[PDB]
RNA sequence: AAUUGAAGAGUUUGAUCAUGGCUCAGAUUGAACGCUGGCGGCAGGCCUAACACAUGCAAGUCGAACGGUAACAGGAAGAAGCUUGCUUCUUUGCUGACGAGUGGCGGACGGGUGAGUAAUGUCUGGGAAACUGCCUGAUGGAGGGGGAUAACUACUGGAAACGGUAGCUAAUACCGCAUAACGUCGCAAGACCAAAGAGGGGGACCUUCGGGCCUCUUGCCAUCGGAUGUGCCCAGAUGGGAUUAGCUAGUAGGUGGGGUAACGGCUCACCUAGGCGACGAUCCCUAGCUGGUCUGAGAGGAUGACCAGCCACACUGGAACUGAGACACGGUCCAGACUCCUACGGGAGGCAGCAGUGGGGAAUAUUGCACAAUGGGCGCAAGCCUGAUGCAGCCAUGCCGCGUGUAUGAAGAAGGCCUUCGGGUUGUAAAGUACUUUCAGCGGGGAGGAAGGGAGUAAAGUUAAUACCUUUGCUCAUUGACGUUACCCGCAGAAGAAGCACCGGCUAACUCCGUGCCAGCAGCCGCGGUAAUACGGAGGGUGCAAGCGUUAAUCGGAAUUACUGGGCGUAAAGCGCACGCAGGCGGUUUGUUAAGUCAGAUGUGAAAUCCCCGGGCUCAACCUGGGAACUGCAUCUGAUACUGGCAA
RNA sequence: GCCCGGAUAGCUCAGUCGGUAGAGCAGGGGAUUGAAAAUCCCCGUGUCCUUGGUUCGAUUCCGAGUCCGGGCACCA
């Protein structure tokens, strides 16, 4: 924390979605090691193009982090689907391609990883058709997307050729993916999705800004699961950077004070003071997904307890149905009121994924406060 | 030290870690301490109106 | 800090008339007065050695409008001062701001005298004055303020005051809002009904 | 610790070295005289004795020795070489 | 080195200085020889403004006592002729 | 005028009366916790880990001590453009000034913490064998020479940190020599002992033109003082433990030598064998002490947080050095543990400074603004420096003030609860009606903390001088972090602001329903076994109120450690009995002494705090002037009954 | 954040390697009593931690979770 961030250069966030070992970080490392060069957990990693500010968010790619990945690619802006050439479509690929839809990424440029290890025109366009096809089976452009491909690893060195290629990836990055619209205007909402404790400072909350700005000081309510705390801000951050006011859209680390690190776990919201109100109980129009849309396919009834996966965390509910209505058919469109554990901060209108079972189950949008 | 749950019900078990304060039972001799209901992992006792100060529930909602 | 709640139940408590609904009409009899506490009012207490003590301090509390805490501040000025203890706590609790205004007759009640006060209303000695427990000196002017002069309530106010025993130890110009306290009050001239020796008594222990 | 103030320590060293040297000659020249009188010379004792007054009175006034311990050498050792002559 | 000065008291938003003979190492409120009369900043025109009591003041003039500026500026006020 | 001051209750029993504990009613708090929570004022805020600490800052300053000039700004020899004086621009310490450097001063203060400490400390009172930078009084001196070195250049070592050799140079740095006394030594004779100069202005004179000379300012050296500060000494007092009775060999004294600013086993040499102890030595545990704080009618008991004095400590252990002053918080060296750096050769570190973090914990704050004010450091001054200090942020942590509306208002409504269903009660409460706007919200005005200092001017001093300088009037320009200050005026609308505990007795205030020795409550005594004033809910009432409870803690009550102010035949309690050392106490008359005792006087008894009378913040809290108080101690002159000593 | 455990009537536990939940100890009901205990006559009174899944059928197989224990990770 020492070197003023001048607000140049609209922030973009991007990160890959690959399967296991098909070369993501390889790639996330390759980006920067050659934009650093010719122009001079989840690992955040930074770097700066004449054109954009990107902000790569490099997820792991396993099955068990499948949940703070989608907080990971839910503030994510356009994700880099980096699918290796030597073995194309994978579980894990159509897993988080999957995810990278309900999620509602806006975006998403394939990557042909590992180039090199095959030499052929038929193989590798081949495995190239077939992601192209992947992305039509879940409502992407599919044939518009663009298919970058080429060595993570050759762009580790200094093959001009592939370093080349990928300085072009970053081409196709600004290009495809165009300025975002961000929320400056209403009052100012973060939700927290990582607690840290840098030392000799404290608690440090971090996450994209959902709306408005963080002017150094002002009166911040910390909102969510447990009860509710009053803090007030003192220096935000933008990848070890100091910063003045801290915009919507972008990835920030608000040093929080007065709290320590137990007391304010990953879910909480900093809302400011009289914008937000937690809640424990809410009706909400849920709408269930089919065999077709990858839900459920049996019915169900009072009693079920699903997730409630909100603008981070998730937390178990119980579901009580409207009277008229005996048990809930898949892919029906029907409201509910639901009462979960952990109260969270929330109003009417929020949009919610009602996963479970370790898969997506119903879509929803929350009509009323309760509590 | 052993002390006196007070209130109606509670969520205390095996570990859970508490708070303490003084004060007899005077009909459990060995027992010299209460536990202040409503702080730390010890919820207030539920449905209550009057004393509410002690057992540590907060002010009726509705 | 104030009482502000059914300022009537209080006489019906004390068993006798606080003027806390000393209005602008005379004589009440719209509470039932006496034996009507509450809902157990028709029971006739053991009334104990301290019920009559404490009854008594409550009495005189709910006259002047004192709390509890500023009463027990009286008290222990009254204790460190001259003269003898039971005059004194009646003389500083008759000292009061809002206690001289309402005896001027400025204002009906006792706690209408205090909503002016508070509101820069009143001007003792050209010095304007917000608080009640201000203390008035002997030799002390109190008025109204031109922009406050006269104005609806104070008039009829003051023509409520016509009927009172009216101080000796205090004058009012009448004709224009323009009183004047003098003399630290006697103790044959307030009260010769509410009883100092058991308030004395209740802080002794 | 950093601190520019720091001049007072080498310059304490500095300083040390030079007085240091000086107390030295100076004891080592009072030690001539006690030999003097541990020898019986009292000629040559009352000789030692006025080669070092001028260079103990000298250091004294420089503040190196508190004239207190110059008056005390010149006060028992003439008790002493004078006891003897 | 024994000095005059003004020792600032009272309360917040509220000095009352008390000048005083005291050592120049001695903490402000700290020890000191003697009180030497009182300095009254917001005291305005009343009853009183500033006492000192210029005769022990003489005696530690006479005693090498520097008095300081503020001070002096009152040994000037209470002046010898005003 | 200045402490006009002392309350009781419940519970052993069938009942009483005692004895005797337990418990409550009070005040208090650096408090925490639960519930609730509008504002302002003044205070307080890591009591646990003297735990480990990232980062910033907390001590510098003087060009009127010096060689310098690395920057910057002006000036000059010259330079280049070109509107040839408009611009470009290299030299130049020559001025304004000012990095690094030498030198002076400060850094031993201010700030922190209370680990160690049962006296090496503190408090009270005396004391002699001392020193004391700065400040200040008095009297003299201030003559004349030298040699170095940092910087700086050349080279070179090391990654850094950080130098090494060889040259050049200055001073208020360093060093002989002259010079000396009421200074040091000594009986004296006699001997010896110091230093620095800089800045402002200037007529004549004198200029190798470096200036000499005159004068004011300041600093320098010596001595004697004064003040202040510090070291030292003694007596008294200053926790618990005898289930700790003996401890001690530098130990106790002497003599001499050294040592210290100074006395001294402070330290050696030898000599004597003593010294302390039952009026508790040694050992053990705990502890910073005091002014004070709390309580108490007082005597006392507990405590010593903030404020102030003292003492101790500065990662741990040890050591000295510099200096007036340390054996040193932000110095040095050494070792150690612990962290980090490294090119591994070696280096760095010390938050018990202010913020802040982790850890501990029931538990305690901002990585704020400013030197405007007071004080300190340095400086001629200007200024600079200052986490001292002043403010601000934060927390109901406490005390204090105020608000949350006032008046009218019976249908004596609805709803609620109760009932003998007749009614009552919540209730003048609400709505209605009439006013009011404090305080917050908004918009304007606006004190006071500011005194100074600078520029200029006239005058009086100074002086060869109407010049500089010092001082005093006098003019202009000004200096506020707090600060969108206090405070006033205006705006709108009752508008944004009430909870908590309790209701068997003690203890102020009662009923209904739910439960049935269960669930529960409980400070004590106790309630609940199907009609609970004791549990849970409701209604109502009481208490207190921005708080209300609970818990912890101290004193009070508790005359239940009794000195004031208790007991011991049977309630706890006369040793089984005697003898008896120390100790305590002691008949009667006279004398003396005056130890206790008493009277008087003087000194002290820090300030604050407490009390009393006044003053100032709109009141209060808080601030504050004077006074009394500080119950004490010591010396001094008296008294002499009573007690003690000596005498008959 | 993730992995691995534990959760079976009031208490302590047996129970499986899908077939329709037991054991002891307590507790309730009737008799008796003012109410109990003893005595007599009768009863599990259970969301097998919650939910979903695969199954005709899941305590018992497989997911997701809450509460707890344990391990690893966690300096803008
Ligand atoms: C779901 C994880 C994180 C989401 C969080 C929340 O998502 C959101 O609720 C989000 C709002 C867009 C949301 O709704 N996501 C929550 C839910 C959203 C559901 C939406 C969109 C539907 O459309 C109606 C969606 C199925 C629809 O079908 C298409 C896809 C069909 C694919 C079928 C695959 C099938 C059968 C299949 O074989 C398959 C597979 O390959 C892998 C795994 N298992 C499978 O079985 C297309 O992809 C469309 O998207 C909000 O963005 C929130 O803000 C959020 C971020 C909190
Ligand atoms: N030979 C080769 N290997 C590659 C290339 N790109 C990626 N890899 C492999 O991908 C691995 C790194 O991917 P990783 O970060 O483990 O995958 P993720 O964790 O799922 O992103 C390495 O082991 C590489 O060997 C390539 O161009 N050539
Ligand atoms: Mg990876
Ligand atoms: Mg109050
Ligand atoms: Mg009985
Ligand atoms: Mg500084
Ligand atoms: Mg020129
Ligand atoms: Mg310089
Ligand atoms: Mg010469
Ligand atoms: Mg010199
Ligand atoms: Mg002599
Ligand atoms: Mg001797
Ligand atoms: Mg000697
Ligand atoms: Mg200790
Ligand atoms: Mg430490
Ligand atoms: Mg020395
Ligand atoms: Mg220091
Ligand atoms: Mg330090
Ligand atoms: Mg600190
Ligand atoms: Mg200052
Ligand atoms: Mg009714
Ligand atoms: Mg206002
Ligand atoms: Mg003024
Ligand atoms: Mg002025
Ligand atoms: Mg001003
Ligand atoms: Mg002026
Ligand atoms: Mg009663
Ligand atoms: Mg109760
Ligand atoms: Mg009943
Ligand atoms: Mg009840
Ligand atoms: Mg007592
Ligand atoms: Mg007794
Ligand atoms: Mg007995
Ligand atoms: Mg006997
Ligand atoms: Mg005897
Ligand atoms: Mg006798
Ligand atoms: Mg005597
Ligand atoms: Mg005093
Ligand atoms: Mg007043
Ligand atoms: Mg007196
Ligand atoms: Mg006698
Ligand atoms: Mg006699």
């Amino acid at each position: 924390s020492k070197e003023k961030f001048e607000r140049t250069k609209p922030h973009v966030n991007v990160g890959t979605i690959g399967h296991v070992d098909h070369g993501k970080t390889t790639l996330t490392a390759a980006i920067t090691t050659v934009l650093a060069k010719t122009y001079g957990n989840t690992s955040h990693v930074e770097y700066d193009t004449p054109t954009r500010h990107y902000a790569h968010v490099d997820c792991p790619g396993h099955a068990d982090y499948v949940k703070n990945m989608i907080t990971g690619a839910a503030q994510m802006d356009g994700a880099i689907l980096v699918v290796a050439a030597t073995d194309g479509p994978m579980p894990q690929t159509r897993e988080h391609i999957l995810l990278g839809r309900q999620v509602g990424v806006p975006y998403i440029i394939v990557f042909l990883n590992k180039c090199d290890m095959v030499d052929d025109e038929e193989l590798l366009e081949l495995v190239e058709m077939e992601v192209r096809e992947l992305l039509s089976q879940y409502d992407f452009p599919g044939d518009d997307t663009p298919i970058v491909r080429g060595s993570a690893l050759k762009a580790l060195e200094g093959d001009a050729e592939w370093e080349a290629k990928i300085l072009e990836l970053a081409g196709f990055l600004d290009s495809y993916i165009p300025e975002p619209e961000r929320a400056i205007d209403k009052p100012f909402l973060l939700p927290i999705e990582d607690v840290f404790s840098i030392s000799g400072r404290g608690t440090v909350v971090t996450g994209r800004v959902e709306r408005g700005i963080i002017k150094v000081g002002e009166e911040v309510e910390i909102v969510g699961i447990k009860e509710t705390q009053k803090s007030t801000c003192t220096g935000v951050e933008m990848f070890r950077k100091l910063l003045d006011e801290g915009r919507a859209g972008e990835n920030v680390g608000v040093l929080l004070r007065g709290i320590k690190r137990e007391e304010i776990e990953r879910g909480q919201v900093l809302a400011k003071p009289g914008t937000i109100k937690p809640h424990t109980k809410f009706e909400s129009e849920v709408y269930i997904l089919s065999k077709d849309e990858g839900g459920r396919h049996t019915p169900f009834f009072k009693g079920y307890r699903p997730q409630f996966y909100f603008r981070t965390t998730d937390v178990t509910g119980t579901i009580e149905l409207p009277e008229g209505v005996e048990m809930v058919m898949p892919g029906d469109n029907i409201k509910m009121v639901v009462t979960l554990i952990h109260p969270i901060a929330m109003d009417d209108g929020l949009r919610f994924a009602i996963r479970e079972g370790g898969r997506t189950v119903g879509a929803g949008v929350v009509a009323k406060v309760l509590s | 030290v052993t002390s006196y749950i007070g209130g109606e019900g509670h969520n205390l078990q095996e570990h859970s870690v508490i708070l303490i304060r003084g004060g007899r039972v005077k009909d459990l001799p060995g027992v010299r301490y209460h536990t202040v209901r409503g702080a730390l992992d010890c919820s207030g006792v539920k449905d209550r109106k009057q004393a509410r100060s002690k057992y540590g529930v907060k002010r009726p909602k509705a | 800090a104030r009482y502000l709640g059914p300022k009537l139940k209080l006489s019906r408590r004390e068993g006798t008339d606080l003027f806390l609904k000393s209005g602008v009409r005379a004589i009440d009899t719209k509470c039932k007065i006496e034996q009507a506490p509450g809902q157990h009012g028709a029971r006739k207490p053991r009334l104990s050695d301290y019920g009559v003590q404490l009854r008594e301090k409550q009495k005189v509390r709910r006259i002047y409008g004192v709390l509890e805490r500023q009463f027990r501040n009286y008290y222990k000025e009254a204790a460190r001062l001259k003269g003898n203890t039971g005059e004194n706590l009646l003389a500083l609790l008759e000292g009061r701001l809002d206690n001289v205004v309402y005896r001027m007759g400025f204002g009906a009640t006792r706690a209408e005298a205090r909503q002016l006060v508070s509101h820069k209303a009143i001007m003792v000695n050209g010095r304007v004055v917000n608080i009640a427990s201000y203390q008035v000196s002997p030799n002390d002017v109190v008025s109204i303020r031109e922009k406050a002069k006269k104005q609806s309530r104070v008039k009829a106010a003051l023509e409520l005051a016509e009927q009172r025993e009216k101080p000796t130890w205090l004058e009012v110009d009448a004709g224009k809002m323009e009183g004047t306290f003098k003399r630290k009050p006697e103790r044959s001239d307030l009260s010769a009904d509410i009883n100092e020796h058991l308030i004395v008594e209740l802080y002794s222990k | 610790n950093i601190k520019s103030a720091k001049k007072r320590a080498i310059q304490s060293e500095k300083a040390r070295k030079h007085n240091a040297s000086r107390r030295s000659m100076m004891r080592t020249f009072i030690k001539k005289v006690y030999a003097a009188i541990e020898a019986g010379d009292k000629a040559a004792a009352q000789k030692a004795f006025n080669e070092m007054q001028p260079i103990v009175d000298r250091q004294a006034a420089k503040g190196l020795i508190h004239k207190n311990k110059a008056a005390r050498h010149k006060a028992n050792l003439t008790a002493q070489i004078n006891k003897l002559a | 080195m024994v000095t005059i000065r003004l020792a600032r008291h009272g309360a917040k938003k509220r000095p009352f200085y008390q000048v005083v003979v005291a050592d120049s190492r001695n903490a402000r409120n700290g020890r000191f020889i003697e009180r030497v009369g009182f300095f009254n900043p917001i005291a305005s025109e009343k009853e009183e403004g500033t006492r000192l009591d210029l005769d022990r003041i003489a005696h530690w003039v006479g005693q090498g006592a520097t008095i300081s500026d503020r001070v002096a500026a009152l040994i000037k006020e209470v002046n010898k002729a005003a």
